[PDB]
This record gives C-alpha cells, structure tokens and sequence, in this order.
RNA sequence: GCUUGAGUCUCGUAGAGGGGGGUAGAAUUCCAGGUGUAGCGGUGAAAUGCGUAGAGAUCUGGAGGAAUACCGGUGGCGAAGGCGGCCCCCUGGACGAAGACUGACGCUCAGGUGCGAAAGCGUGGGGAGCAAACAGGAUUAGAUACCCUGGUAGUCCACGCCGUAAACGAUGUCGACUUGGAGGUUGUGCCCUUGAGGCGUGGCUUCCGGAGCUAACGCGUUAAGUCGACCGCCUGGGGAGUACGGCCGCAAGGUUAAAACUCAAAUGAAUUGACGGGGGCCCGCACAAGCGGUGGAGCAUGUGGUUUAAUUCGAUGCAACGCG
RNA sequence: UUGAGCCUUGAUGUGUAGGAUAGGUGGGAGGCUUUGAAGUGUGGACGCCAGUCUGCAUGGAGCCGACCUUGAAAUACCACC
RNA sequence: CGCGGGGUGGAGCAGGGUAGCUCGUCUGGCUCAUAACCAGAAGAUCGUCGGUUCAAAUCCGGCCCCCGCAACCA
C-alpha cells in the first residue's frame, strides 16, 4: 500500500502488505451486481466451513495407518 | 512412459579415435543398419575436414558442433483450449544429439555428388557459420526468443 | 467424401443408391468435413439394419440403426451420426 | 527539458495491457511506453515479460531528463505490476516509495454482467 | 368470583423496523486546462469502436447522478415482501428484571379489509453507471444466441395503478407435552466485580443427533414426535389454471373456474448399472520424443461395384478385405 | 506572448579517402601570441557519441599554411555567398 | 491553356554519397484444417529523356499522365 523502506530493494516486503486485500476486492467489483447470488455463495461457504469443523473433529478417532 | 525411468545402456566407442561422441554420430547416419558403410563415409568426411580447415581432425569436429548446438528448445504446450509454443532450456545430453541430427538431415539434402563430400562441405561451413545447419539453429532461437513471453522460469 | 455402399442380402438398386448419397450430402457440410464412408445395409428376417463408418480428421465414428423398410433405417442412422459429429466438432473447437 | 531529478513512475496494470508512464513530482508527464507498442500484440500483451520490455523502453527516452530516483505507482490487477519494477531498479534507479493507487469504489456504480 | 391465559403500567436494553430532511468520502462518466506521443480498447484469437482534429496514460479544477467498500458476522430487526455510510426529527414492535393493576377481556376465521420483490403502467421530473429492444463486429454449416463494441425504454425521485414470484422452511395459525450436545446473539440474578471468575435464569437463532414418526430421503423441544382448537386446500396424467361467464385493472393481465376428447399410466424417494464436454487417482508405442512406412508410381493379391450364359459360396466398423 | 521580414553579428554543414564533425568559390606562407601558452580548476552547446566553439585560470610567452592521404585541401588568413 | 503539385515493390507511401515499411505473395512453424499470430525471402534501372558538378529518387530543363487554381463574356 505504501512501502518507503530503506536498504536493499526487494518489493518482497511490499507484497506482504499489498496482496492482503487489493486483488480480491478488484476481481469481485470486476462485474455483476449479483444482488442475490452473494447470498447463495455466502450461504454455501459456511455450510462448507462447518463441514470442516464437524468432520475434522470427528476425524481424530483413528487414521487406519 | 508413465512408469519406468529407463535403465540407460552404454555405447562402445569409435575405434579410430577414443570417443563415443563420434560413435553416437556414426549411429545416426547409419541407414538400414549398415555400420561399415556408415563408418567409411564419416572417416572420409573428416580427413577432408582437416585439409579444408588446417586444424587437427577431431577437435575441428566439435568446433563445428558448438556453432550448431542449441541452448533453448521450443515446445508445444497444451493449456486451456489452445496450445502455444513455450520455450524450454535443453539438457546437455540432448543438446549435442539434437545438433548432430541437424547435420545429417542437412547432409542428405544440399545435394552434391558423393555422401562423404556432402558431409565434408557443411562441416566446414558450420565452422564458418554460413551453412544451412547453422540456419536451423538460428531459426530455432529466432522462434524461442520471439516466444520469451511464455515461462515461469527466468533462465 | 467417398461413399462405399454395400449390401448383405439387400441388393442395392439405383433409387436406393441416390437416396443414400442425397441423405449423406446432408450430414456433409452441415456438420463436419469427412474423409471416407463405408455404408453397410443388412436384412435379418425382420430388421432392415443399416450401419455406417465415417472417417474424419481426428478418428473414426460408427453408427447403426435398425428400422422399418430400409428407408427409415437410414433416416435414423443419419440422426445418430449427426449428433456424434457435433459432439466431435465442439471437442475440436474449445474456444 | 528542465533536468528534473526525482520523479514518479505510474504503472497502469490492466488485464489486457500494461501502460507505464514517467512523470515528476508536480504531476505532468515526461514519457511513456506500453506493452502493445513494444512488439507484443494479442495474447502476449498480458505477459509480465511484456511489461518488462515496456519498462526498459520507458527507461530509455527519459535519459534526456536525467532521473536517478523515482517513486512507483501501480494501478490494476495486471499480470505485470511487479516485474515492471524489477526492470527499473535494474535500470539504475533509486526506488524511494512503491504505492498501490488502484481505484476501489466504496460501492458506487454498477459493474457489467458476468459473461458466460 | 379467582389468576394461571390475554392485556395495561413502572424501569431499562439491543436492532440494516418504518417515514421525512440533511450531509460525507471512495469510484465511474463527462466537461475544461496543463504535460505528453502513437497507440488505446477488446478477445480463446480477432474485428467493429476510439486516436495525429492529439486518444489512452498523468495532474488540477468543475459538473452531475446512483450506490454505500472495510465494519459484515448459518449476525440483527420486521407479519410477510423486505431493510446496510453518517446525523437529526417523527414513529412501530419485540424483550428482560422487580413489582403493581384489570379479571377470561381468549384462540381461530368464510366473506371483507390492508400490506405485498422484480418487471410493467399513468402523470410529472431526473438520468452517472448498468442495460431489454435495436445496431454493428465475431464465432458458426446457419447464430436470429452465448462473446465483443455501442446503445433506448427501464433502473432513480414524487404521486397513483398493477396484486404477481421456486412470494420457499416447497412445512397455516395458536396452545400443551416429550432424552441431549456444541454454538451464535441479546437481557438479567447471585456468589469471592475480589481475575475477561463461577453458578444460574430468560428471549430469539444456527448446527448435530435420541426416542418416536415417515414410502424413503429425512424431521427431531423452533417436529414432519405425542395431542387439542379453527381455517385454507387435495382427489390419476394430459387438455388446463385454459375456454366461457362474472368481478377487478388505463393496459399488460389478475382472480374465480370448467367440459368435450385422450391415455393406462403420470409421479415420489431410494437401489444396481451405464453415461457425463463432473471430480480424484492409475496404466497401455495412447500421446509426446525418434526411426521407418502407407496414401502418389508400376506390379502381386483380396474386396466392393459393374459386366457376364456363369463370373460358386462365406467373411462387413474396430474384431471383413495376402481372410475360409 | 508570438509569427514573418530586415539589419548587426555569432555558430553550424563527420560519404569515401583518411593525421581530421573539409560548406562552395576565389585571393592565398602570413596571422596568431606574453592585450599574462599546451595540461586542466572549470561551465555548456553540438553530439552524424567523434571532434569543435565559447566563460573563468591556479598554468603563463606559444600555433599553423606549403610538407602525408583526398573529387577538395585546410574557419593558416581574408573576401563573396 | 497559363500557374502550381505529384509520378518510388501489386497498391498505399517513406527516403546530393546504400532504395525502406505495412498489407498481397513466397515459404517455415503451429492448429483438426482454413485460420490468427510468430520466423525468413523475392519483390525497383525511383514516369521518360538530356546536363549540373567527382557522384542525382533528391538539383535544373523539355516531354507524357494526373490532381488543383484559374483565365472560361467568341
């Protein structure tokens, strides 16, 4: 966003700050208001997020190896 | 193949000079499995190289080979619904073998009378860099350097 | 496109040969450019059956259709081949 | 002429093309170069290498001004946007600041429809 | 009569609940000016389009419209539809703690009445962006579409009309009862607020599961369990939510709602396969990497076809065609 | 602010050959200099990146023409442009 | 019927000391092929004649074609 760091030049320390929220936002304002699909995608997201919570908690029983 | 990194086998060297690099070269123009007919043409083609260049015989052969060996090779890569020519850097054991194959395919055309002198003319012209074998190397690099826009590696 | 009409127990007439080539002129341009055709007509005591083997630039495609009076068999054979030719065409476009 | 020392190097970073221009502190331009004018046309305009050739073609024709230090502004979600800056510090420049100035609406005008 | 249902009041609390007015910043577009020069824009590629009359990029200033990034949350509120910047004014409901009060004042309703996304309609404005229609460029056998460049109604505001949605939780409202677990959100009581502590207790809400239920899928204290009150609705598939009639509407149309004829099925859930231009993983001269061929030449041979008195018969995609 | 024209001047015009960023023609071995030299403190223009001009010196009293190559010989000097 | 301007690969055109670029046309690569793009090559005695100097597509004459502006009130 704003790096005015000294020493050896290596954006390296720039992509830490910039790839934080500067491309996910511009790719989703890229097209389509949606107006109701955000809802669908949003609600599909957390039904798969608790799919990672309620399975990986139940996956610590055994591993067959 | 899918499996089987293949167990590589060796080649017996040339009798006249202690080299398997030229023994790899005589196996390429060996048509229909005729090695005595192959080895007689190449020995008659490199003694002709010595008088037409002044040097000794075997090191005049690779100085015509470093002028014809490539460094990058372009490939067809299938990505998406199309397929563009991505360039890739060549392994060295393929690099010389791709070079001496380009010499023979230029030697079967460029039609002069005998095969020994057909090979002997452009082995000189590879060193002076005006023959048609070097024009295969430079037009490969002309296509790879035009396609420098395709690559996740920078060397 | 080269037709090769052949009949097993169905000796092909002249009206039937032009009926094949006029029908095979349809599935021509309208679907794909093709190399070489082998058409086989068969009668097996009930089923007027007609096969066809097309050769295209990619590979080969074959279809068979048994019908009612050897005219509806080829009419069902072309609709079986035309759908396989559109599936093969869009497999080679991928835009 | 004016022989200015410190400048600003804006980098436009669209998907289809990358434009790099060089201005001064006051904001009026000096020279520019694009990836479509560097010989790359069509599918190769959207390559980070084509943004590098656009940079060194813009690093030349500003030798008349004598820039040794410049800031870097990047704008757009392009395939370049960082390979362009590597073609500038290698070209003999002192990169004081690197700044992201891409336009983000706090929800304003309606974008077009998703293409199918 | 009674207070347990229902309701009033006293204190608080949370909230994109609603209506009205103001205002802020980011961004798009346009206009004007400075600098600056040959490209920009777009795509799988390309062209239409824009630009040497100076575009695009960049900087300053201005105009205008619409929407409120982050916060933003299987979070909150509302009867549903729905509601997101900030500030003020008017205003609705829910909820909790401790009491006080009236004393069955309740529940549910055909008709009726109101509210009711989006599109549309009328009158008057406004019009940045987006974008039906339409126009051009592509793609294609064709492309009337998807893609591209433009672009008008519309989207916005005020006041009316429309009264429809997969208006969905495909689950009417109300009340009671019946094992649990993990949370979210929002009040509140007590104890050591002695520490973001511990114990409780309400409201709404999400998920997973027990009994039981269900054709199965699943539901599971917010039931689709066990019951009671009332209402709406269903009666094989097509025809058809259509015709006619009535009512309503400016119109589009909505609503109510058939029959003749026709079929022996239509359908739901699950099962095994098969298939997918679904996903993952693996192999094969399958591709790749190479070498030598075929297709072009004459000839040998087999077949199709034609011919003939007969050119015997069989083999016909791969897996018939130097085959029996 | 700005064209255009005139005057006064001041710069600039590397093909090849080649000691060299020689404009043309003509006259043409005399001017330059201690009115404080080459080298350079220096600052630019041009820049066909090779050479020339000018500002100030702390140096201080020097340099070319004819004689080498060129279609041409030298802003050696001067005149007309 | 005189003033001007232009005659350069197939075309459009750039350019006193050597003829260039896009298309089309010749291929290479690639594609399933046409394509699209990428990579090389041929494409001119510069309209024709003369001379102006060492040397002319360039500068000057005359001719031919063409586009302009007029003179267009026998």
């Amino acid at each position: 966003i704003k790096v005015r760091e000294n020493e050896p030049f290596d954006v390296a320390l720039r992509r830490f700050k910039r790839s934080c929220e500067k491309a996910g936002v511009l790719a989703e304002v890229r097209r389509r208001e949606f107006y109701e699909k955000p809802t669908t995608e949003r609600k599909r997201a957390k039904a798969s997020a608790v799919k990672r919570h309620a399975k990986k908690l139940a996956r610590e029983n055994a591993r067959r190896t | 193949p899918r499996r089987r990194v293949i167990g590589q086998r060796k080649i017996l060297p040339d009798p006249k000079f202690g080299s398997e690099l030229l023994a790899k070269f005589v196996n390429i123009l060996m048509v229909d499995g005729k090695k005595s007919t192959a080895e007689s043409i190449v020995y008659s083609a490199l003694e002709t190289l010595a008088q037409r260049s002044g040097k000794s015989e075997l090191e005049a052969f690779e100085v015509a080979l470093e002028n014809v060996r490539p460094t990058v090779e372009v490939k067809s890569r299938r990505v998406g619904g199309s397929t563009y020519q991505v360039p890739v850097e060549v392994r060295p054991v393929r690099r010389n073998a791709l070079a001496m194959r380009w010499i023979v395919e230029a030697a079967r055309k460029r039609g002069d009378k005998s095969m020994a002198l057909r090979l002997a003319n452009e082995l000189s012209d590879a060193a002076e860099n005006k023959g048609t074998a070097v024009k295969k190397r430079e037009d490969v690099h002309r296509m790879a350097e035009a396609n420098k826009a395709f690559a996740h590696y920078r060397w | 496109m080269q037709l090769n009409i052949t009949g097993n127990n169905v000796e092909i007439t002249e009206a039937l040969r032009e009926f094949v080539t006029a029908k095979f002129a349809k599935l021509e341009q309208y679907f794909d450019r093709i190399n070489q055709v082998y058409v086989v007509l068969k009668v097996e005591k009930v089923t007027h059956t007609s096969d066809a083997t097309l050769h295209v630039d990619g590979g080969e495609l074959h279809a068979s259709a048994e019908g009612q009076d050897m005219y509806a068999a080829i009419d069902g054979l072309i609709d079986k081949l035309a759908r396989q030719l559109t599936k093969h065409k869009d497999k080679l476009k991928q835009h | 002429r004016k022989q200015v020392s410190d400048g600003v190097a804006h980098i436009h970073a669209s998907f289809n093309n990358t434009i790099v221009t060089i201005t001064d502190r006051q904001g009026n331009a000096l020279g520019w170069a694009t990836a479509g004018g560097s010989g790359f046309r069509g599918s190769r305009k959207s390559t980070p290498f084509a943004a590098q050739v656009a940079a060194e073609r813009c690093a030349d024709a500003v030798k008349e001004y004598g820039i040794k230090n410049l800031e870097v502004m990047v704008k757009g979600p392009g395939p370049g946007r960082e390979s362009t800056i590597r073609a500038l510090n290698a070209a003999g420049f002192r990169i004081t600041n690197i700044t992201d100035v891409t336009p983000i609406p706090h929800n304003g005008c309606r974008p077009p429809k998703k293409r199918r």
